[PDB]
């Protein structure tokens, strides 16, 4: 990320049949899969690089990423059930308490006597 | 590396002393050496007899305090011929040209027979030394008269390394034997012979002053005086063994001087004790080992850079004071011991001396950070660091070198108060030879304990201390001192820790059934201020509580209390410089504003929370396209808005925080630019319409925007949050970018530069802006003081009518330079320190020949690499090639977010750029001439206003200072949103609209923030002008003149200054009041 | 009191005979082609053709885009520069670049006079043939200027032929 | 003051200026000349230099009328062309980015009249109105500096009329879809040149203009080094 958070994402998608399709199956040639896979990898790379971890998680909740993928891959091959399957956190920067407080939006004791 | 080697050689030759001046001096001292041998011997004398002998002479024996009394001076005195010798740098031929001047050390070995084996007790030897110095001075004086050299040589006493126990005679030449042009001064050291006193009895732990407590300083004074030639012989051997010694020695001397270090004593309070000699010895210790396994850390084959780096690396990492020390042998391999003596130590087991006694712990600690600081710089590969390491002075201003400075005026300062003086006592006299040495330690301990973790580095300096006195006086005389105390006042300088500096409790030891030693001292130290408290964690610990103020830091309160309780109850602690700067920062009209510390950003957090509530609403609203992302890009989101956001204060310019709205990619957008704009509005209509129905509590209205030239259809939605905040909405479309590029392509060649400027503003506002606010928001968390200093900096620009042209973005990128690139200084830790550094940089920054490129990264990935760096460097050279004078572009500010560098600095007229440089130069010059005091700083923040050709005085109907949330106040938004204008200040738009009309002829400037810089009521603002040189003079009449003129002849016209006065007067309507020309 | 600094308008705070003098003049006179031409001619006198070209590009950009008359001077100077000190290819590049920015027919006229002044008659005859073919159907001046050239070089019959071609092409 | 005309023909047309408290007989001068251009829209115009601030057609209407009364001439001003005070309307960004919906000096504008009888009448007055400053400066006219447009310009921070904005969007989009619909048919309609060449229009292309722009914007690997007897023979030659 832009925060020096090294993370790994898993994106999963499925092929679908068009409205008027008659063939039982909807298999995609490997040329489409590698083309689609290249586009999905680009989009994930673009978003995470151009975002913070706090911003990134704000993307996950509304699943705007899944909608971006669908539009990008719409020309190559129609798809369905596109999701970000998983997000792994490999490495973390030096802990910055100042940031942690800001993400969450000091206090005095009571004289004990 | 090769560039570094050539740079080093270029430095060495530049500082290389001119050999002719060497010969001029050797010609003298050799002749002087004949004079010394002329000096006649003397017989045994008692203190009464010598007192009579010197009773009427002009010379006065400079006895060391306490002066010998008749009872204890039963031992006699005598003078014999010495063994003259030359020591110091000049012996090793490692001196360099110093504009201030250098010193030639000549050691005079008193013959051994003038001593008893037990002369190292109770100042016995120091007395014998003092008279022997006195006898030489008198006889040298008359012999100097005999040879008629007395005409141009001035004789005075002084202290060696500011050691009060070691007065010396100094020879200097005022304007054939005249060596004034050489800029050298001869110093006559009266040292003892080697091994006169058992060095075991002179070890630091032992004592030599009967009163038992140890006497490290007095032990060091005698023992070192007996070991001078030995260290010359030791250093002399190494210079033979390694060919790279001398140029290694000069470099360190250069480095040390820039950081305000020296071999002068530090216990008195001045920073020093690490000089060339110690830097020279420390190599010779390393050249014979250095590691824990006694293995060699520096090889004789090492070059200059390699020897230097090893020592810097050695100091930076291995510790010599708290845990571990280095012992070596002059006459056996050097080895690093784990055990530490809790003081900066470097034994010489051969001689049983500690070379670092003169080093203070506070000074030693700072020396490491500089050592650690450069070692990072030295390992840097991306940027050249030679100019910063060696050719930059940080010690010119203490304030730039220290975050906070306090001056404590002690009481009764012709002799110090009896109460405080009684604290000196006999015991501490034995431990600490002088009161100044003692009192500096008293201040630092209590200052160190009280501030605790709030500070990193502390220095206590005895301001106005002298070290040289005329031959007719026995000790130094200060006008305040009256021979009692060689100082005027004490200044406390601190390197603060921004993380915990503003901590509102000073935590302490945790409670226990039986009061522990650590607990006891805490309760004694703070006394009544000490309290035993519990927290909501459930912990019970002793802690004392303070109060923040928006005027001064918690540290000011602590030190003020801390000193008065223990040092002296009459002390007066003051820092008016820091206080005034804090005041200049606008004070928000929020609850409990006065008690808020400037490091508090809570006002911004409330705005972000206010955004978040609206952020949820937009997403769940249904639209033809899903909302891809809503990105805040407003000033207040990055902690850089000038005045903290205040609810409902809608007169402030930065009230409406922009937000970027991006929809999902679609192919159905209009292909034409205007249709794209009107498509974007149509959503803001739907967003506005739906928002009104579902959440009627919010309010909305529309406003046009004209920042982007020629894109006149852009419309924005303003949302007024019930919490009391405003937001502006603008839509970003993927097709939007490529439509501009299409515009540049199809434009005629003459017009391509103009359209490029339009695209440049766009990428600045939509595309680059998102990256900026992200990077600046995150990085601010590690640099706490960034938000204040940049705001106060923006304030300073506004008072002088610069924020009108300097785009706000350029203000941040310049202001962040001291933080990301603190070298050679430290990271700013206080408001005075940060702001000046921004001014120091601009003053010395040569924007025609040097680009500014910043690594917007947190303190030590995302650093610039070699390839990226060489890429940006090439951009500047390509740019300057077409624009050598820098007319079209002045400031090159680039980073990853903008490798181009022209995005945030295009369009600034050259006159404005020079002013920001000219004013910066004037400001720093003023500080050098007049120190930082209340008067100087007021000048910094008042505008000259006289250079502008004509000045128009402008006034608003109503005072806005309350409506800007500025506490010297509205509580709801007006019902009819048209009324918003009636509490606004349109001058900023007046100037912007004027400049376009008179771009070729006039450059007008106005105060954007009227509430802050508009007087008490925040309603006084000024429009200042300038006439370009071409139109200042008459010009032949032509159609393309394109400026408002008046005729003089058939084909001659002149600028119609009087007409322009009306057109300015027309815009303001009632607002314009008075004109000056 | 106040901090006050004189307004510095040549960046100093940071007849012409030197680079500094010409650059200093251009500070206040960016739209004067004469100053640019004088600076260019100074470099050419110094045999600094490569630098003289570099100044030409700056003059083309630095001068305000509305000052067509000033721009026309710069391009004409470049045409003389390449004609005198340049090769055939570079002159064609500037010539083709010149027609791109300004009135195409006018630049044909200026290069044509330049050839006549330099007495490159053989090239001058050819450029009429290109000029007349492109603009002959609309401009009577090119045909008249051709007839002057042929008559000036004692070719009366060729002038009669050109006049016949002129009548054929012109409305 | 004695001057009445610039030798290049620009007649000076002095005026008096208003009175305001901030500045306690200051004059603003305009230089005018007859404009000649074959272009019909630019015909019957008066070229003007150094216009007063924010001078719209209404200001001229006051001035031409104030001229009409004193010299009993009938002159009607039609419109003010090329009046761009701030340089906001130099480049029409709509024209550059596409052809649909837009088929397309400084401190000066062109002042068009209704007919030639008006402009020559006004010009003859302008010659007279020039002579006044030499003789009787006191009767010089006064530029109001204030008109309905001036008030609208001044009020910078004014919310737009949501009712107005919606109708501007509505007509603007309705026209664009028609133009977009009209073009897209033309590209994909089997274009045929007179000599029976069928233009090749891809699917998804929308406008003939974009086709034109694409056109304007825009063996060695298969050769064998040793295939013919001369090549190897040449290789034999270099080998020895
Ligand atoms: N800390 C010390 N411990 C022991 N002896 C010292 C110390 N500092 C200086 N001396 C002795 O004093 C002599 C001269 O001291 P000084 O510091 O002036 O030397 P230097 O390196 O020649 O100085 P400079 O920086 O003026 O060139 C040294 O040669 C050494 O004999
Ligand atoms: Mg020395």
């Amino acid at each position: 990320t832009s925060d020096d958070y090294v993370l790994r994402i898993f994106a999963i998608a499925f092929t679908r049949k068009q409205a008027n399709q008659v063939k039982r199956h909807s298999y995609a040639q490997s040329s489409h899969i590698r083309a689609i896979r290249k586009v999905i990898s680009e989009i994930l790379t673009k978003e995470v690089q151009g975002s913070t971890l706090a911003q990134l998680t704000s993307k996950l909740i509304p699943e705007v990423i899944n909608k971006e993928i669908e539009n990008a891959t719409k020309d190559i091959f129609p798809l369905q059930n596109i999701h970000v399957r998983k997000v792994k956190l490999l490495k973390q920067p030096k802990f910055d308490v100042g940031a942690l407080m800001a993400l969450h939006g000091e206090e005095k004791g009571k004289k004990v006597t | 590396s090769n560039i570094f080697k050539l740079q080093i050689d270029e430095l060495l030759e530049q500082v290389k002393l001119k050999q002719k001046h060497v010969l001029k001096v050797e010609k003298f001292l050799h002749k002087l050496y004949d004079i010394l041998q002329e000096i006649p011997d003397w017989e045994e004398k008692s203190l009464a007899e010598v007192d009579s002998f010197f009773k009427n002479k002009i010379v006065s024996v400079p006895f060391v305090d306490p002066k010998p009394i008749p009872q204890n001076t039963n031992y006699k005195f005598n003078y014999k011929k010495p063994d003259i010798s030359l020591i110091g740098s000049f012996a090793l031929k490692a001196g360099i040209y110093q504009p201030n001047g250098s010193s030639i050390d000549t050691l005079l070995t008193m013959p051994k027979e003038l001593f008893e084996k037990k002369d190292f007790l109770n100042f016995r030897c120091l007395h014998k030394r003092s008279v022997y110095l006195a006898y030489l001075t008198h006889h040298l004086l008359i012999l100097l008269k005999k040879d008629k050299l007395d005409s141009f040589l001035q004789l005075e006493y002084s202290y060696f390394d500011n050691d009060p126990l070691l007065p010396i005679l100094r020879i200097s030449c005022s304007k054939d034997y005249n060596f004034y042009k050489t800029r050298f001064s001869i110093n006559l050291l009266i040292g003892f012979p080697y091994k006169v006193f058992e060095p075991k009895k002179l070890l630091p732990n032992r004592n030599c002053i009967r009163i038992l407590p140890a006497t490290p300083l007095y032990n060091f004074s005698v023992l070192s005086s007996s070991t001078h030639e030995n260290y010359l012989k030791y250093l002399y051997k190494t210079k033979k063994q390694t060919e790279s010694f001398v140029e290694a020695t000069v470099l360190g001397r250069l480095w040390l001087q820039q950081r305000g270090f020296s071999s002068n004593m530090s216990h008195s309070g001045s920073l020093g004790g690490f000089g060339t000699f110690e830097f020279t010895i420390l190599m010779a210790a390393l050249l014979n080992g250095g590691g824990i396994n006694s293995n060699k850390i520096l090889l004789h084959g090492f070059s200059s850079y390699q020897l230097f780096k090893g020592v810097i690396k050695y100091l930076a990492t291995m510790d010599l004071c708290h845990d571990g020390h280095l012992q070596f042998h002059s006459n056996p391999a050097s080895k690093y011991i784990d055990e530490g003596f809790q003081t900066p130590t470097l034994f010489d087991k051969s001689t049983k001396v500690n070379i670092l006694t003169k080093m203070t712990v506070s000074s030693y600690q700072i020396l490491k950070e500089y050592a650690g600081e450069t070692l990072r710089m030295l390992n840097n590969v991306v940027q050249d660091q030679f100019s910063n390491i060696f050719l930059t002075n940080i010690s010119r201003f203490d304030n730039l070198k220290y975050d906070l400075c306090y001056d404590v005026q002690l009481p009764l300062g012709n002799n110090l108060e009896t109460s405080l003086a009684a604290t000196f006592g006999s015991m501490e006299r034995v431990k600490f030879i002088t009161l100044e040495n003692f009192l500096a330690h008293k201040i630092t301990n209590v200052a160190r304990y009280a501030l605790g973790d709030r500070i990193k580095y502390i220095q206590i300096e005895m301001v106005g201390q002298k070290s040289d006195f005329p031959i007719t006086k026995r000790k130094v005389y200060s006008n305040t001192g009256g021979n009692h105390f060689n100082f005027d006042f004490v200044r406390v300088k601190l390197i603060v820790n921004p993380s915990e500096c503003d901590k509102l409790v000073t935590k302490g030891p945790a409670h226990s059934e039986t009061m522990s030693t650590e607990a006891a001292v805490f309760k004694n130290f703070w006394g009544i201020k000490s309290s035993l408290r519990r927290f909501k964690d459930g912990s019970i610990t002793h802690c004392c509580v303070w109060s923040t103020s928006s005027s001064e830091p918690i540290i000011s309160s602590i030190v003020n209390f801390a000193l008065q309780k223990h040092v002296s109850k009459k002390a007066q602690i003051s820092n008016e410089t820091i206080k005034k700067f804090h005041n200049f920062l606008p004070l928000p009209n929020l609850p409990s504003s006065a008690k808020t510390s400037v490091l508090n950003l809570s006002s911004f957090f409330n705005l972000k929370k206010s955004f978040d509530d609206l952020y949820k609403i937009i997403f769940q609203m249904k639209l033809p396209l899903s909302v891809k992302s809503i990105l805040p890009v407003g000033s207040a989101f990055r902690y850089t808005s000038l005045c903290q956001p205040v609810p409902f204060a809608y007169s402030d310019p930065d009230f409406f925080q922009d937000v970027i709205l991006e929809f999902e990619t679609s192919p159905k957008w209009p292909d034409e630019i205007t249709s794209l704009e009107k498509a974007k509005t149509a959503f803001l209509l739907k967003i506005q319409e739906e928002l009104s129905a579902n959440s009627s509590t919010y309010r909305s209205f529309f406003s046009r925007d004209e920042s982007i030239p020629y894109n006149l259809e852009i419309v924005t939605l303003n949302i007024l949050t019930p919490e009391g905040y405003g937001f502006k909405f603008r839509v970003l479309t993927e097709r939007d970018e490529i439509l501009y590029l299409r515009a540049i392509a199809n434009a005629r060649n003459e017009l391509k530069p103009e359209l490029e400027a339009t695209f440049l503003k766009f990428t600045a506002k939509y595309l680059a802006s998102v990256r900026h606010t992200r990077t600046l928001e995150n990085i601010s968390h590690s640099y706490q003081f960034y938000s204040p200093v940049v705001r106060l900096f923006k304030r300073w620009l506004d008072t002088h009518l610069l924020l009108g042209h300097i785009t706000d973005e350029l203000a941040e990128l310049i202001a962040i330079k001291p933080f990301v690139d603190p070298a050679p200084y430290f990271i700013p830790g206080s408001l005075e320190n940060g702001f000046l550094k921004v001014l120091k940089f601009i003053s010395q920054w040569n924007w025609k020949d040097d680009p500014l490129i910043l690594d917007l990264v947190k303190p030590e990935s995302e650093r610039l690499t070699l390839a990226q760096y060489k890429g940006i460097q090439m951009n500047f050279t390509n740019l300057r090639n077409s624009d050598p004078n820098g007319t079209h572009l002045q400031f090159f500010v680039a980073s990853k977010n903008d490798p181009s560098g022209i995005l945030y600095s295009s369009g600034i007229p050259l006159p404005i750029a020079t002013r920001l440089t000219a004013l910066a130069k004037v400001a720093v010059n003023l500080l050098q001439t007049h120190g930082l005091n209340q008067q100087t700083i007021n000048l910094l923040f008042t505008p000259g206003l006289k250079d502008y050709d004509f000045v128009v005085d402008l006034r608003t109907p109503i005072g806005l200072k309350s409506s800007c949330g500025i506490l010297s106040a509205p509580s709801n938004f007006p019902e009819n949103l048209n009324d918003l204008s009636e509490k606004m200040d349109p001058t900023y738009q007046l100037v912007k609209y004027l400049n376009l009309k008179y771009k070729n002829s006039l450059i007008l400037s106005s105060r954007k923030y009227i509430g802050v810089n508009g007087g008490e009521k925040g309603d006084k603002n000024v429009i200042t002008g300038l006439i370009k040189p071409l139109f200042k003079g008459a010009h032949k009449f032509r159609v393309n003149l394109d400026c408002n003129v008046k005729p003089v002849d058939d084909e001659n016209v002149i600028l119609n200054k009087e007409a322009i006065f009306h057109e300015i007067a027309a815009f303001g309507n009632d607002m314009v009041i008075n004109f000056e020309t | 009191l106040s901090l006050s600094a004189g307004f510095d308008w040549t960046a100093s705070i940071l007849a012409p005979e030197s680079v500094a003098d010409f650059e200093r003049l251009l500070i206040g006179n960016p739209n004067s082609s004469v100053v640019w031409m004088n600076y260019m001619a100074f470099q050419l006198q110094l045999s600094e053709i490569e630098k003289a070209r570099e100044l030409a590009e700056r003059a083309l950009k630095t001068i305000n885009f509305r000052e067509e008359a000033e721009k026309l001077n710069i391009w004409i100077a470049m045409l003389n520069l390449e004609n005198t000190f340049g090769t055939e290819e570079t002159l064609e590049e500037v010539f083709s670049r010149a027609c791109q920015y300004m009135d195409s027919y006018t630049i044909h006229t200026k290069l044509l006079g330049i050839y006549e002044i330099s007495e490159k008659f053989d090239k001058a005859a050819e450029l009429f043939k290109a000029t007349a073919k492109k603009f002959g159907g609309e401009k009577v001046s090119i045909w008249v200027s051709w007839g002057d050239f042929l008559i000036s070089h004692n070719e009366e019959q060729e002038a009669r032929t050109i006049l016949g071609n002129a009548l054929k092409a012109l409305p | 003051e004695d001057i009445s005309a610039m030798k290049n023909g620009f007649i000076v047309v002095p005026f008096k200026l208003p009175d305001h408290k901030a500045l306690p007989a200051s004059l603003h001068f305009m230089f005018a000349k007859r404009h000649q251009s074959s272009n019909s829209n630019e015909s019957d115009c008066l070229f003007l230099v150094n216009l007063p601030l924010l001078s719209n057609i209404e200001h001229m209407k006051k001035f031409v009328g104030q001229l009409c009364g004193k010299y009993d001439t009938v002159s009607h001003v039609e419109e003010l062309l090329y009046n761009d005070e701030f340089g906001l309307h130099e480049v029409d960004l709509s024209a550059l980015t596409s052809d649909l919906m837009s088929s397309t000096p400084r401190n000066t504008a062109l002042l068009k009249f209704v007919d030639a009888a008006s402009i020559n009448n006004c010009w003859n007055a302008l010659k007279k109105y020039s002579n006044l400053h030499a003789k009787h400066p006191n009767e010089l006219f006064e530029w109001t500096y204030t008109t309905p447009s001036f008030t609208t310009f001044v009020n910078f921070y004014k919310p737009l009329d949501i009712d107005y904005l919606k109708e501007d969007i509505h007509t603007h989009m309705a026209i664009f879809e028609q133009r977009e619909a009209q073009a897209q048919e033309d590209v994909q309609s089997s274009i045929v040149d007179e000599d029976g060449f069928t233009l090749v229009v891809g699917k998804n292309t929308k406008s003939l203009n974009s086709i034109r722009k694409k056109i304007l914007n825009k063996i060695d690997k298969k050769a064998k080094k040793d295939f013919y007897r001369f090549q190897v023979r040449e290789r034999k030659k270099q080998e020895i």
